[PDB]
């Protein structure tokens, strides 16, 4: 409203540059209502498309990443780029700026291999597995013996 | 530490089974894995454009035309950034300016029909998603759902 | 065109809603009253309808007045809303087949088969001899013979009778490996189309380019068969290339088009060049057609919703309200008289 | 590329790799989640720390580093030092209470696990509340929020499984969302069901008349307190807004907002008014006695629209006295030198 | 008042723009003789 407040504690021009004690409104006409800016505080950042999708990716250019494909890859979906350090291997050293998939990524943070194979009946494989499972280090390819062949093809303990 | 995250030696995760004194110790390490503007915001802050300028200077005049040409185009953006004007960490968005109100009116048409600048439907998009994000983090956070939203959020910001 | 709604099986069906007689007669109000008051002078229409059952019983719910369709003044003008309005005629390519010179390469010209409505393939025959020939329906090209083979035209009878006078016959008998298996060619082309579809679908898609929908119900006799017998090929068995009696299709149109391309390319059977702008190619749409088309579009919108209700109605009393809803036809035809450009 | 497929693949892939067994896995996780609760509470009991704090520290150690605490929740918990101190006391908890610590974490873990596994459940549900006015992803997301809600209240003691439980707690979350976010101008859930009822009723009424019901039928068929004014109102609120920016006239290049005039802004004509009005009103205000002229000038033209409460110390009789005698001398000489007569309004 | 018309203030097309521009990350600030601020939005942009 023109020179008036929302509640009306102060209503003319004499005090034109001051704000209301209980509610906040400094006034000149509703033009201030059309010129002022508000902002939204983003949870986890996102990026300007004006800079990311212009032909020369101003960010792909500056940051040596795949100028057009490495961005789209990590940006909108979950394709990870090791940022500072990541000691453990893929087969080669930590990729300073290279990107990896969910799968291989998954293979990394829990432990090398996840193998949950649960037996069919109550007596055949439940026995083979149990006998060699609790304290015995089971080597790769541990051939559990009963339904078909329960194959444990990976590392250390069980 | 209990049975989630614990770094002892090169091996870095520790599960615990109070049955037998068994301290399960999984082997992968701190792998900084990130995807989304988060990862790029980081990358952008870490670069000392002076270094890459000098680096490109050498890459520009010395090797053959293929990698030096790419370096000339990549030196353009870096130079202006440094030259005069502002520095490059800003390209990332974490604070979204909102256009004034009276510029995205809400008006009384006919019958009581109302008329609003299309901008407001997009703004609500962002706000709802931004909010839903915050509540989704707080409530507890299943990865897939958090990204899922961060995706939508991004798209919205576009 | 759209009344015999055959809905057979997914759960229970065997639906047959049939048309008897169309009758419209007593105008709601009169002309001047339609101008004094804001009113659309339109006649009321309700045709006779009777839905069949796979169980003993056929309920005939006589009338359902859906769609108020405007009438014409004795002078020729209408009265839609307050103002007298007029429907202007239009012009276009009369659905046929022509052969126009190729785009950029000065070499040789290509064939075009034009089927209107929109939904309905648009064919083109082009030969680029280093090793390929091109026939395109939606976009990507395939062999002109794999199709004739499907229908029943074998390499020998085809090449000799059609192109003995036409050396181009050699491009036809070329990929003999596939030309040596008949009905399997049918499944093979299916395979050529692309979704990752079930190899087995006895005679389903062949039907579509066969008898009913895509080709057209424009009057059997002079609608399309005129553009045929004079321009190219002599006969048509069933409106457009159509048949569904034995599972084995007949195509008196697929061979003549190539027959004329071999002819057009080889000399003077006649001089086969079609000046598109010849009015015998460009047709004028009188009012009737313009309204009949919006009327049919509405009929489809109507028949779309009705299908959903052949499943919704509990038991047999589903003839009146269960099958008919006047919302579509109204909006549709109303839109054409007040909003059509 | 395109967003639906990627998420669908995203969780369908993980469910594909880890669906929860009907009884065992859901029971397992459930038991662990509850023990977590009993754990965290006993932890608060022995630490004196609020179960909210004990809950957030076990969350950090199992769900994320300093990174997840710093960006999501701004900064009250010191990224390193704070959470760590809390973990130290947890450690100090001997054999007896340390047990609860280890359980809490493992419980928390299970939680997230049960949440992952039943994401297909959400999508399958959310799939049907599609054309309500919310994006499928938005819909799945709120429904997701719903399933998390369920996780908090499920009592495994009561044999029924999480399937049927999640259904309700999800369907509720969705419907709410549909009613709270679907429109540009917010409308309470009651008004929503009201509008659905209104709509449904108009459907049954379209059934036989062949006449889109006058707002008479709708009132009737609806019920107890329904009238024409009520239905005309509801459907007026039901119409979503229009686009201030829509393709207009012949669809060439016509944007809808140039046509709407403006009201608060003083068209020149008005600015000129306020100028003479205020200069002339200001000339008169000075040639008078300030006593009751300013009283009514200020009481009327300065704050709000009280004869008695309008004059300072001098009572009503001097007010009416000077108000009506000054107001008329002012009017009658303004009658002589006609400046005001031409109604500036 | 028969006043020789006043000297133009900034056009709203200009202000509409700047803000439209601000709506997007970009910051458009006018400058002085020496590269220093100047003010188009008369007094409504400073805060509170
Ligand atoms: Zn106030």
């Amino acid at each position: 409203k023109d020179y008036e407040c929302a509640c009306g504690k102060y209503k003319r021009q004499r005090f034109e540059g001051k704000v209301c004690e209980r509610c906040g409104v400094e006034v000149t006409k509703s033009i201030v209502r059309r010129y002022r800016m508000g902002h939204i505080e983003l949870a986890t950042p996102a990026a300007h498309i004006w800079f990311v999708k212009d032909v020369p990716s101003k960010i792909g250019t500056l940051l040596d990443l795949s100028a057009t494909e490495l961005e789209q890859v990590l940006y909108f979906s979950k394709y990870i780029v090791l940022d500072p350090k990541g000691a453990i291997l893929n087969g080669v050293p930590v990729e300073k700026r290279q990107l990896l998939t969910d799968e291989e990524y998954r293979e990394l943070r829990y432990g090398k291999q996840e193998t949950y194979p649960l037996p069919p009946g109550v007596d055949a494989l439940v026995k083979d597995g149990e006998e060699v499972v609790k304290g015995q280090e089971l080597a790769p390819g541990v051939v559990s013996r009963l339904d078909g062949v329960a194959l444990y093809r990976f590392p250390r303990r069980v | 530490a209990d049975g989630g995250k614990v770094k002892s030696d090169v091996y870095g995760r520790v599960e615990v089974d109070l049955v037998r004194n068994v301290v399960r110790v999984v082997e992968s390490y701190d792998i900084d894995a990130r995807m989304g503007a988060e990862a790029i915001q980081q990358l952008l802050k870490e670069l000392d454009l002076e270094a890459l300028e000098k680096e490109l200077l050498e890459e520009m005049k010395h090797p053959s035309r293929a990698r030096r040409a790419k370096a000339r185009k990549r030196l353009e953006v870096v130079r202006a950034f440094l030259d005069s004007g502002n520095r490059p960490e800003w390209m990332i968005l974490e604070a979204v300016p909102v256009l004034p109100p009276d510029l995205r009116p809400m008006v009384q048409v006919d019958g009581g029909r109302f008329a609003t600048s299309d901008l407001n439907d997009l703004y609500r998009r962002l706000i709802n998603r931004n909010n839903r994000l915050k509540k989704l983090l707080a409530q507890g956070a299943p990865e897939i759902i958090i990204r899922n939203e961060k995706r939508m959020l991004q798209e919205a910001v576009d | 065109e759209t009344f015999p709604i055959e809905e057979e099986d997914k759960g229970k069906g065997g639906l047959v809603l049939d048309f008897l007689e169309y009758r419209l007669g007593e105008p709601p109000f009169p002309q001047d009253e339609c101008r004094e008051k804001d009113l659309t002078y339109q006649a009321p229409l309700y045709a006779r309808l009777q839905l069949i059952h796979k169980d003993t019983g056929l309920i005939k719910e006589d009338e359902v007045f859906l769609g108020h369709i405007p009438l014409m003044t004795e002078d020729g003008s209408f009265i839609i809303n307050g103002a007298d309005r007029v429907i202007v005629s239009q012009i276009h390519r009369s659905p046929g087949v022509y052969f126009t010179p190729d785009p950029a390469r000065p070499g040789r010209y290509i064939a075009s088969i034009i089927p209107l409505p929109k939904r309905g393939p648009w064919i083109d025959l082009e030969v680029e001899p280093n090793g390929v020939v091109s026939m395109k329906v939606n976009k990507r090209k395939f062999p002109l013979v794999l199709l004739l083979r499907v229908l029943g035209y074998d390499q020998e009878t085809l090449a000799r009778e059609l192109g003995a006078y036409g050396e181009l016959v050699q491009g036809l008998m070329d990929e003999s490996v596939f030309a040596m298996r008949p009905e399997e060619a049918l499944i093979r082309l299916f395979t050529l189309l692309r979704p990752g579809d079930p190899p087995k679908r006895d005679k389903a898609v062949a039907y579509v380019y066969g008898l009913i929908a895509d080709p057209r119900r424009y009057d059997l006799g002079e609608a399309g068969r005129y553009k045929a017998e004079e321009k190219l090929g002599i006969r048509l068995s069933g409106r457009t290339l159509a048949r569904f009696e034995d599972g084995e299709f007949k195509d008196e149109v697929f061979l003549p088009t190539l027959r004329y391309l071999f002819a057009l390319t080889a000399g003077v059977p006649g001089h086969e060049v079609d000046d598109i702008d010849h009015l015998g190619n460009r047709r004028i749409r009188t009012v009737g057609e313009l309204m009949t088309d919006q009327f049919r579009v509405g009929l489809a919108r109507l028949a779309r919703g009705v299908r959903e209700r052949m499943l919704m109605g509990s038991e047999d009393s589903l003839t009146p309200a269960k099958l008919v809803n006047s919302r579509p036809l109204e909006a549709a035809i109303r839109e054409f008289f007040s909003r059509s450009q | 590329k395109i967003s639906t497929s990627d998420p669908v693949r995203q969780y369908l892939h993980e469910i594909g790799q880890v669906p929860l067994l009907t009884l065992e896995e859901e029971v397992e996780l459930a038991r662990k989640v509850e023990e977590g609760m009993e754990a965290i509470k006993k932890l608060s009991e022995i630490t004196g720390l609020d179960p909210d704090l004990i809950r957030e520290v076990v969350r950090a150690k199992i769900l994320g580093s300093a990174r997840v605490r710093h960006i999501p929740g701004l900064k009250e918990t010191l990224d390193p030092k704070t959470v760590e101190e809390i973990d130290q006391k947890l450690k100090s908890l001997p054999k007896e209470h340390k047990r609860y610590l280890h359980i809490a974490r493992e419980g928390e873990a299970a939680r997230q696990h049960l949440i992952e596994a039943n994401l297909r459940l959400v999508v399958s549900i959310a799939k049907k509340y599609t054309g309500r006015g919310l994006s499928f992803l938005d819909l799945i997301q709120e429904g997701n929020q719903g399933l998390i809600r369920a996780v908090e209240k499920f009592e495994y003691k009561r044999r029924f499984k999480f399937s049927t439980y999640a259904t309700w707690w999800i369907r509720q979350a969705i419907n709410r969302a549909i009613a709270d976010q679907a429109r540009t101008i917010r409308i309470p859930v009651h008004m929503v069901e009201t509008i659905n009822k209104l709509s449904r009723t108009a459907r049954q009424l379209q059934q036989e008349l062949g006449r889109e019901p006058t707002y008479e039928e709708i009132a009737e068929a609806m019920g107890p307190g329904w009238d024409a004014k009520r239905v005309e109102e509801t459907l007026k609120i039901a119409q979503e807004p229009v686009s201030l920016e829509t393709p207009i006239g012949d669809e060439k290049d016509s944007f809808y907002g140039d046509f709407i005039p403006d009201e608060h802004l003083p068209s020149p004509v008005d600015a000129a008014t306020q100028s003479l009005l205020s200069e002339e009103l200001e000339k008169a205000l000075s040639k008078l006695s300030e006593r009751e002229a300013m009283v009514l000038k200020l009481r009327k033209g300065l704050i709000d629209g009280e004869e008695v409460g309008a004059f300072f110390g001098v009572t009503r009789e001097r007010i009416r006295q000077i108000e009506n005698k000054a107001l008329r001398k002012l009017k009658y000489h303004e009658s002589r030198t006609r400046k005001l007569r031409d109604f500036l309004d | 008042k028969g006043e020789d018309v006043p000297e133009p203030s900034v056009p709203e097309s200009f202000r509409v723009l700047v803000k439209e521009l601000q709506a997007l990350a970009l910051d458009v600030q006018t400058l002085d003789e020496k590269d220093n601020p100047v003010d188009i939005f008369e007094g409504l942009a400073s805060k509170r």
